[PDB]
Formats: structure tokens, C-alpha cells, sequence
């Protein structure tokens, strides 16, 4: 175990950025991310396979600790500044979870009710919230159809939560 | 009655002494008011008849923080450290 | 004896957390149920004076 405090700092620090990116943008925690997957060994050797899993369960475990509100951001203002940061978290659930943090194609129960919470949290935080559920979720199909997959299976999961 | 409240009593206090630090206040209360009960209830704050542990622990950081308040008469004191140191078939 | 007192748990306290920060981004003039449940076991508390 040891730092159940160093992941409270992390919350601090999240909840301190989250107030300051309010006051559009993309967070930096994915272009890190992204930074140590390339910085991973490029190889196909079983070890590098394994380090790159053992990498990305821990990514799972670390978004899973700080909030949902990191995910979908909050308050989607207009359609037009619409997609920002949920491009970014698509890019990497299509080029890693699916190796991965998956099985049966489809996702962990554990990421799926993540997301989907920030995304009812957003969407009733920002106007016109039915709709833009709908556009988001339309996009999905064509951008990470992946959590529809999901959605498909953690459904009697997630229903009670989200009604 | 005055001895088995008496080991709640100083459970409670060792307890939060733990959880804040330095001597809970409402023991001190009744230390300096009430003699009679101060007396009963210090009884099981010393008797502990076990061996100790080779670094401090609750109980003696408890005892250490009493003891420097200039109370706890040495007679009791020296009572606690002597009693520490211990054909059909 | 009581030689002190076991923690136990560092870690609900952290899904705590998560919980309630959740509820926050959730919910938004009412007040929050936490002071209600705390007034609740204070008056449940005996109001003796030993």
C-alpha cells in the first residue's frame, strides 16, 4: 500500500486545478499519460506486453481515485465548445483500455460508472441536458464505441444510479 | 462498581489521549475536585501487572504525561514499577 | 489491557471522499444532511455530567 496520503494530495491538487481550469482546454494528466506510453518499450516481447498492462491498470486505478469531473469536464457551455477533453480520454481508451483494461470487449465496470457519472453530471449541470446527452452519445458510436459496448453490458449496473 | 467503571473510565481517557495529545482536560476535572473518585479511578491507571514493551506505547506515554503535572504521589509510582517488573486420570 | 487503540481503516474515510466530492459536483440554498446525522448522535449522546 503505503500512500493513502500522497492519493489525498492528488485529490487536493485536482479539486485546486478543476476551480482554476473553470475560471475548453485539455488536462495535462492524458498528455502525461500518453508521454509514458511512448516511453514504454515499443517491443512485443511478453514482458513489455505485461509492464504496458501492469502500466494501464494503474492509470485505471488513479483516474478511478481522483473524481468523474476530470473525464467529461463539467458544464458543456455551448454546441459549438462541445467534445473537449472527451476526445482525449476516447483517443486513450481506443489505443490502450482495449488491450487491456477489457474483457469480452468491453470495458471495467469500475471505468464505465466513472464516466458516465461525469457525463450525467455535466450534461444536468449544463443546459439543454437530454439533448446533449444524446449528441454525446452519438458520437460515441463513431469516436469510443467501445463504452456503448460497455454501457451494453453494465447496464443493470448503471441504471439504478443514473435514474 | 468504583473498580470495573474505573477501567472504562481510563480507557475513554488513554483513548482520546490518543487521539488528540497531552492530557484530556476532563480527567483533570475531576482530579483536583473530586479526590474520593480520583483515587478510585487511579487505581487501574497503575495497576498493570504485564511486562513492557521494550519501546513506549499508550499506556506509559499516558503515565509519562501524568507524572510530569507533578501529581501521581511516588509511593503509587513505585508500586506500578515494582508490579511491572514481575491414579483417576 | 488497553495498551492503546487499533485504527484499522485509513481507506473508507478515502471512498468517503470520492463519495462526497461527487455529491457536491452532484447537487448543485438547502443545507447539508452530514451536520443533520452529526446533531442527531450528539442528542442521541447521554447528557450526563460524569
Amino acid at each position: 500500500t503505503g500512500n493513502e496520503d500522497i492519493i489525498s494530495r492528488l485529490q487536493e491538487m485536482v479539486a485546486d486545478l478543476e476551480l482554476q481550469q473553470d475560471l475548453s482546454q485539455e488536462h495535462f494528466l492524458f498528455e502525461i499519460f500518453r508521454r509514458r506510453l511512448q516511453a514504454l518499450t515499443s517491443g512485443w516481447s511478453v514482458a513489455a506486453s505485461l509492464q504496458r498492462q501492469r502500466e494501464l491498470l494503474m492509470y485505471k486505478r488513479i483516474l478511478l481515485r481522483l473524481p468523474s469531473s476530470v473525464l467529461c469536464g463539467s458544464s458543456f457551455q455551448a454546441e459549438q465548445p462541445i467534445t473537449a477533453r472527451c476526445e482525449q480520454f476516447f483517443h486513450l481508451v481506443n489505443s490502450e483500455m482495449r488491450n487491456f483494461c477489457s474483457h469480452g470487449g468491453a470495458l471495467t465496470q469500475d471505468i464505465t460508472a466513472h464516466f458516465f457519472r461525469g457525463l450525467l453530471n455535466a450534461c444536468l449541470r449544463s443546459r439543454d441536458p437530454s439533448l446533449m446527452v444524446d449528441f454525446i452519445l452519438a458520437k460515441c458510436q463513431t469516436k469510443c464505441p467501445l463504452i456503448l459496448t460497455s454501457a451494453l453490458v453494465w447496464w443493470p449496473s448503471l441504471e439504478p444510479v443514473l435514474l | 462498581e468504583p473498580h470495573s467503571q474505573a477501567l472504562q473510565d481510563v480507557e475513554k481517557a488513554i483513548m482520546v489521549f490518543e487521539h488528540t495529545g497531552n492530557i484530556p482536560v476532563t480527567v483533570m476535572e475531576a482530579s483536583i475536585f473530586r479526590r474520593p473518585y480520583y483515587v478510585s479511578h487511579f487505581l487501574p491507571a497503575l495497576l498493570t501487572p504485564r511486562v513492557l514493551p521494550k519501546v513506549p506505547d499508550s499506556r506509559v506515554a499516558f503515565i509519562e504525561s501524568l507524572k510530569r503535572a507533578d501529581k501521581i504521589p511516588p509511593s503509587l509510582y513505585s508500586t506500578y514499577c515494582q508490579a511491572c517488573s514481575a491414579e483417576p486420570l | 489491557l488497553v495498551f492503546g487503540g487499533r485504527t484499522g481503516n485509513e481507506d473508507i474515510i478515502s471512498r468517503l471522499q470520492e463519495m462526497v466530492a461527487d455529491l457536491e459536483l452532484q447537487q448543485d440554498s438547502q443545507e447539508h444532511f452530514l451536520f443533520e446525522i452529526f446533531r442527531r448522535r450528539l442528542q442521541a449522546l447521554t447528557s450526563g455530567w460524569s
